């Protein structure tokens, strides 16, 4: 039988087969419902609207996301994108067909009873597993060795493997990803003039996240380029026609992944993090993490990034070690092509959770079982 | 084709920074190979052009208090804006409609020690060439005996607040 | 149309020698002295040029100097007429719209040969969707030489304007010279308010 | 108010159904206003002649479209408010910011007052001109606009899930006459 | 020299000299236009009123709002309104006296640099400074930490401070105020019969608004009891001398305050906004911020806001945790007052932005120095 690899991420739900190379079903994990007062009566009026409809229709909903910062927080609207994800986008029958899930580490451990019960009593498989988002980006990279800074839209961690064999006292969790990118835009945006303050709202600042910002290789002769000359400054046209015009919030958006105390966050950045991920580890396998730094998710897809980091990182390290960042072009999607390649490795067909397991021994195979 | 006239002015002037054509980029048939602006030359519009584009007393003497003792007295002085003999009026009255908490504890947190106010005390002969912050500590001197007092001053003002706390949380457990 | 209208050119001529001329007394000993030439789009930013009292910018000054030693260069922004009405962009995605347009009417035109005989008198498909094909290869065909037409209008003032198909932004081009004849006439007005609060 | 400028008085009730049959047939929307005083004012091209019933002729000339500018301009009668395109305008730009690109597209008029052979030209000039370039303005004026909000009643009473909405005898007689504002808009 | 309060509301001007307890000139920002024919020749005929004036003669007047939602809109309106606040009702020369303003916080910063340049261009001040009104509302409570609620008549915004330093990533702005609940008032008023549509009856149905209407303590049970009986109904007086009369409309017009959707508006109420401010500061300063609920502005003037208020944080906070709204009696006016604190402080002395550092620096010292 085929397997699932369904990367339930905070941003994006990215759903498809085994053996595939890039993911069949990419669609955002917001669920919709309707604001106002209907008059017309009839017309396949749902009372919620789920998915890339819920893109489409969006100027009359109010759009929740089931997930923030890794953490489930309302269960029945993570069924109803589970719900859309195997019957909508997919058309698949899940009790004939294994899934494969991705988990962000230093979890709650009530996030993954949930997520196993619902799996295995609602949408009840043969199997499934859950893993860790950064062994599977190693996967996905070709290699054994290497230190992951995974980053998607709620959770940036960095973990540490080498030789197969994983540090659990290296990993490093940092609550700082997209969505707080698109809300400090949203802060940021209001200097201009421009005001978005609805959950619609924040799907276009999205947009002009995704579509226009980049990182700086130097924030302090960016902005002086920027205050100087208008030659930074970019245009971008909303739905209802009008156009804007962003100058030094192209750049000042991702430098919140380089310097949180623009949100208030105590916390170091991500260079520091992954340099300190480094500096926990044991002293003979550093250098083997310094020229191996795999970067995934798709906060890591601006067009500066991997200079900066490569900069940064540098600056840490002692001069007489290589320093080479792992920037694939097809990071985003990544953790998923690593999901395509374990569910089709034969080694893996003894570590399924079975559901015969899972009736014996209660939700509590979930912990002893996996990582 | 000639080189433009490199002026030479007197006094540096305020200028438009815009982005120059050199003279290699100029084309044989463009604007500015034929541009003539030598007979709009004029010394009286270089000259125009180079004419138009070229009590408090807040220190006070502090004899007894100190530099910052005196200073968030008078913030907080500022910030609640009594005279001085009515902030002792409603202390002694003990006037329970006028009298907050936030008002009280901010009255014990900066109030100086008990030898500041006795020294405050003893020279209120000077009352009016004191400072503010000095003014505040001779009032407040006028009563003796601090820390005891203050205290039986901090318990009152605190007695009903707390029989209004104590005895609704007893009411409902009974 | 507009290649059509755009045959002519000049008119502005002595604003720009005197303010090349003012510029480089200002600019002299910068990056900037000596300067051939500037931007037509930067004259939004001779009002940005304020003088050490702040009272005047370098367009009222411009413009005070016009009102006194040549009564001929204040006529010039009457003669910017379709300045305004020059300021969008529809190119490109033309060819792709007709080329996907001839790309469906040649599988319309297969699939009406490779059709059977009508079996049922309601079939009506085959009399109306040959007269579609005739009537799409007619409307494509009076489509593709207008859009001939349209590329070599558009090769004609190539040769004309001496350019290039490169050169775009045209809209960013005469919305600052709109800009430019509507500050004129606010600093023109602003100095003879500011002689007659003086009178 | 304005027939008495050339000579004709209505003053009655009678009168008003004689000066609102003249509105309805002589009276048109002018594309641009100051343009047709203009050219009104010049030549007399635009004047026509209407016969009265008791067969007095009168001639109009500028009338034909100062009456119906008041849509378009409510300060010929003395009113604050600005006119239906500045309302439409506002309208729009009160809804969502996502929505607007259908709405610029499915302007629909109705009622007999938009029933001038004029109305739909000027309101796409104004709506254009007040919309941002990109927007494709559309306007939906059927001809049978002056009976099609009856039309859509005999669309909605018709129906199969209307027939649950009804406000019934058993209803009004539970909760009084003021069930009407709970079970409808 | 006398420093200057003028707090530029987006109802009400208010600007009066620094220390003084009551503020001087307290008056609407409203100009007039007169849209009639005038026949009567000479006479004083002035092309436009402003203040008082314009409250005076408003049956022949289109009365504009120069500010919507605290962002001036209308600049040469505006320089109107200061040179009647400060030539009309203060008598002062704007040149010989120091102006402290106020403004609303997540403002956009092209209203700063105009306010700036015309506070240094033409009226020539030697000093002035932005502030923010809460700050002014936690001085003129007295304490130092609090919360501030401050609604006005276009900006209702929460700003947290703990012992003097300020949360900025805690900050949330919502435009609804008084001048929405008019708008809402007016709307609902159409029910009864009453018809109110121009800009002078908007006068009407806000003094209506300001004599009669109340915030109820539960909105169902208020409901009821005004559907029931008639004994909340009130009269009123209208100016040609008709009476009307009202009912639930008393305490349906300030109850959008505490739910939004009433007009379309997708955020949630004030409470919810206080409460989750609140949460998003730092959890050791929170039960000082639960003790320290300071309000302030005219729209927290009605005679029941303390009590609602109070019982829906303590519905919303855990139970151990003592809730005190500190709604003083001259809250309409703190702010101002709280200006006339911070104008009055010795150490305030070298916070001001002088004129050379204006000239040296251009209009973009507003940024760098304000908060
Ligand atoms: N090209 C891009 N440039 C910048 N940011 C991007 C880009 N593509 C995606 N993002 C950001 O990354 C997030 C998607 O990453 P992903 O790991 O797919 O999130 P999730 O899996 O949690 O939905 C989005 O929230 C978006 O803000
Ligand atoms: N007694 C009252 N009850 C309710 N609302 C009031 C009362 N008095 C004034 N208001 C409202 O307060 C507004 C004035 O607030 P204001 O002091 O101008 O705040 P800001 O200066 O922040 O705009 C007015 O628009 C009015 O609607
Ligand atoms: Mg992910
Ligand atoms: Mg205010």
């Amino acid at each position: 039988t085929t397997a699932l690899v369904c990367d339930n991420g905070s941003g994006l739900v990215k759903a498809g087969f085994a053996g595939d190379d890039a993911p069949r079903a990419v669609f955002p994990s917001i669920v919709g419902r309707p604001r106002h007062q209907g008059v017309m009566v009839g017309m396949g009026q749902k009372d919620s609207y789920v998915g890339d409809e819920a893109q489409s229709k969006r100027g009359i909903l109010t759009l929740k996301y089931p997930i923030e910062h890794g953490i489930i927080t309302n269960w029945d609207d993570m069924e109803k994108i589970w719900h859309h994800t195997f019957y909508n986008e997919l058309r698949v029958a899940p009790e004939e067909h294994p899934t494969l899930l991705t988990e962000a580490p230093l979890n709650p451990k009530a996030n993954r009873e949930k997520m196993t019960q619902i799996m295995f009593e609602t949408f009840n498989v043969p199997a499934m597993y859950v893993a860790i988002q950064a062994v599977l980006s190693l996967y996905a990279s070709g290699r054994t060795t290497g230190i992951v800074l995974d980053s998607g839209d709620g959770v940036t961690h960095n973990v540490p493997i080498y030789e197969g064999y994983a540090l659990p006292h290296a990993i490093m969790r940092l609550d700082l990803a997209g969505r707080d990118l698109t809300d400090y835009l949203m802060k940021i945006l209001t200097e201009r003039g421009y005001s978005f303050v609805t959950t619609a709202e924040r799907e276009i600042v999205r947009d002009i996240k995704e579509k226009l910002c980049y990182v700086a290789l130097d924030f302090e002769n960016e902005m002086a380029t920027a205050a100087s000359s208008s030659s930074l400054e970019k245009s971008y046209e909303l739905p209802d026609g009008q156009v804007i015009t962003i100058g030094n919030e192209r750049f000042r958006c991702p430098e919140t992944l380089f310097q949180p105390s623009f949100i208030g966050m105590e916390s170091a950045g991500i260079h520091e993090t992954t340099y300190n991920s480094i500096m926990k580890c044991d002293i003979d396998i550093r250098k083997d993490l310094y020229a191996n730094n795999v970067m995934s998710g798709g906060t890591t897809m601006y067009p500066g990034i991997a200079d900066r980091m490569q900069k940064e990182i540098t600056a840490l390290a002692p001069s007489t070690m290589k320093i080479k960042i792992i920037a694939p072009p097809e990071r985003k999607y990544s953790v998923w092509i690593g999901g395509s390649i374990l569910a089709s490795l034969s080694t893996f067909q003894q570590m399924w959770i079975t559901k015969q397991e899972y009736d014996e021994a209660g939700p509590s195979i979930v912990h002893r079982k996996c990582f | 084709l000639t080189p433009k006239k490199v002026y030479k002015p007197e006094v540096q002037l305020r200028r438009p920074n815009w982005s120059k054509f050199v003279a290699e980029d100029l084309s044989q048939d463009c604007f500015w190979t034929k541009v003539k602006e030598d007979r709009f030359e004029n010394n009286e519009l270089f000259a125009k052009l180079t004419l138009a584009f070229s009590q408090k007393k807040k220190v006070k003497e502090l004899k007894v208090l100190d530099s910052k003792t005196a200073q968030n007295l008078s913030i907080f002085l500022g910030s609640f804006r009594m005279p001085y003999q009515e902030i002792k009026n409603v202390i002694l009255e003990v006037n329970e409609a006028v009298l907050t908490e936030s008002m009280i504890q901010n009255l014990i947190k900066q109030m100086p020690e008990p030898e500041q106010l006795k020294m405050l005390s003893e020279l209120k002969e000077e009352y009016d060439d004191l400072a503010e912050s000095e003014q505040f500590g001779v009032v407040m001197g006028t009563v003796p005996r601090l820390r005891p007092r203050l205290n039986a001053i901090l318990f009152k003002l605190q007695f009903s607040e707390q029989v209004e706390n104590i005895k609704p949380e007893i009411v409902s457990v009974t | 149309a507009a290649c059509e209208e755009l045959r002519k050119s000049e008119n502005f001529s002595s604003l720009l020698e005197l303010t090349l001329l003012v510029g480089n007394y200002m600019n002299a000993g910068s990056r900037n002295a000596g300067a051939f030439g500037f931007n037509i789009s930067f004259l939004c930013k001779l009002r940005d040029t304020k003088s050490a009292d702040q009272k005047m910018t370098l367009l009222h000054f411009l413009a005070e100097l016009c009102e006194n030693d040549h009564p001929e260069v204040l006529k010039f922004p009457d003669e910017l007429a379709h300045v305004e009405k020059a300021s969008r962009v529809s190119a490109e995605n033309l060819q792709k719209s007709l080329d996907q347009m001839k790309k469906q009417i040649a599988d319309v035109e297969r699939d009406v040969q490779n059709f059977p005989a009508a079996t049922d008198e309601k079939d009506k498909f085959v009399e109306k969707m040959t007269s579609f094909v005739k009537d799409a290869q007619e409307q494509y065909n009076k489509l593709r030489m207008m859009h001939s037409n349209m590329e070599t209008l558009y090769k004609e003032l190539g040769d004309y304007f001496v350019f290039d198909p490169k050169k775009l932004s045209v809209e960013e081009f005469f919305m600052d010279l709109h800009n430019f004849r509507n500050m004129f006439l606010q600093a023109v007005k602003e100095n003879q308010k500011r002689r007659e609060t003086e009178e």
